[PDB]
């Protein structure tokens, strides 16, 4: 589609969670 | 009448800051440098100033880009709400971003980076994105934006800088039924909030190398030029992509972000790579012609600078603040006494490449 494009822009889906070794937690999306 | 700027220690370091394509090496207006796991993603050595990314979504809608980003993709949502700010939470039920910069100083430490900018950016950097199933790590790195008035350290979620286009956003709404709201990078100069956008890989290697190696500022009193004939001759207006007139300083600097041929990634109509190269230096100044102030923006890069009284040289990467050249080399500059005058005689130094100047007495 055009989201060949969005992409393109930058555009990115996430992942649910990150883990961030300055606070050592995973964080994810609520 | 050998180039000082090219020769001495205190003069060559400042002015290799101005050589962007070598110190930042990516698009400026959108940074989209480098591509990773099929993807675009912000690359860009040098932190930018002031840059904010300007939104058009509906009034209703709040319209600030640090809104956490919009969480679970709205069906009765169009334009889909919120902002860039990463929306996930620590275990301990702690937001992912922002962070407050005491936050950070205290579990980073000593063998943490000095800059707050450092410790944002490497904030970036040491983040995993991870799949609880199929555990699955990336290596994608997202930007950061630091706010220095309050002291926060976000990690944006979305590397997207523009979107511009009926096709792909809704500008103010219209045309309603688009999921994404258009938006643009802008130069920024609120005194509410005083944003630093950047890519996670200022923090690779040492985060606090930009604050020595970057055209962090603008300065005063000087004028962006190459080295002709012994002498440091301003780009004149004749070789400028655009010159037209400004009306105030700060107007020039908002301008040379976003003219049309500053370096920028974004793509035409395709993942195109400026590495750094466009219209990036702008000299203002008060033309001895009809005395009209004027915004001389450049694509050559400067490699001295020669200075004059209430003028001004701008980037598109750095702050609106202005700052002192290098008046002296420490290293290589001789102390000089003035005359012995009434057995007082000024004497000149070269603390901090700037002259202090110290009044002695011979006798």
């Amino acid at each position: 589609d055009i989201a060949q494009f969005l992409t393109d822009s930058g555009m990115k889906a996430i992942e649910d969670c990150s883990w961030n070794p300055i606070m050592q937690q995973m964080a994810c999306v609520v | 009448g050998q180039n000082p700027w090219a020769t001495t220690t205190a003069f060559a370091d400042f002015m290799k800051r101005f050589n962007i394509p070598q110190v930042h090496g990516s698009g400026i207006f959108v940074d989209l440098g480098r591509d990773t796991e099929g993807y675009r993603e912000v690359g860009g050595k040098c932190p930018v100033f002031g840059k904010a990314i300007q939104m058009h979504q509906p009034a209703e809608y709040s319209n600030n880009f640090l809104d956490d980003a919009p969480t679970s993709n709205d069906a009765s949502k169009k334009p889909l709400p919120g902002g860039f700010n990463n929306p996930q939470v620590y275990t301990s039920g702690q937001k992912f971003s922002p962070i407050d910069d005491s936050l950070l100083q205290e579990r980073l430490g000593t063998a943490g980076p000095k800059t707050a900018i450092g410790r944002c950016a490497l904030y970036a950097y040491s983040t995993i994105a991870v799949n609880p199933s199929t555990n699955y790590t990336s290596t994608y790195k997202y930007p950061f934006v630091y706010d220095a008035v309050s002291r926060k350290c976000y990690v944006l979620s979305v590397s997207a800088q523009l979107l511009k286009g009926e096709k792909y956003c809704s500008v103010n709404g219209t045309p309603s039924g688009l999921t994404w709201a258009c938006f643009e990078p802008v130069k920024e100069k609120s005194s509410a909030r005083a944003l630093v956008y950047g890519s996670a890989f200022v923090a690779e290697g040492n985060p606090d190398a930009w604050q020595s190696a970057c055209p962090n500022d603008a300065v005063k009193d000087a004028l962006f030029g190459k080295w002709e004939d012994g002498q440091c001759v301003p780009f004149d207006t004749k070789t400028s992509v655009q010159s037209d007139q400004a009306t105030n300083k700060e107007e020039c600097w908002k301008r040379v972000f976003a003219n049309p041929l500053v370096a920028s990634d974004a793509p035409t109509t395709s993942s195109p790579k400026s590495g750094g190269f466009g219209a990036n230096w702008a000299n203002f100044y008060l033309e001895k012609e009809s005395g009209e102030t004027i915004c001389a923006i450049f694509d050559q890069v400067p490699d001295c600078f020669a200075p004059i009284t209430g003028a001004v040289a701008y980037t598109a990467l750095g702050s609106s603040t202005e700052v002192n050249l290098p008046q002296c080399d420490s290293a290589s500059f001789i102390p000089i006494e003035g005359p012995c005058n009434n057995c007082v005689q000024v004497v000149t130094e070269c603390v901090g490449n700037q002259f202090d100047q110290t009044s002695k007495a011979c006798c």
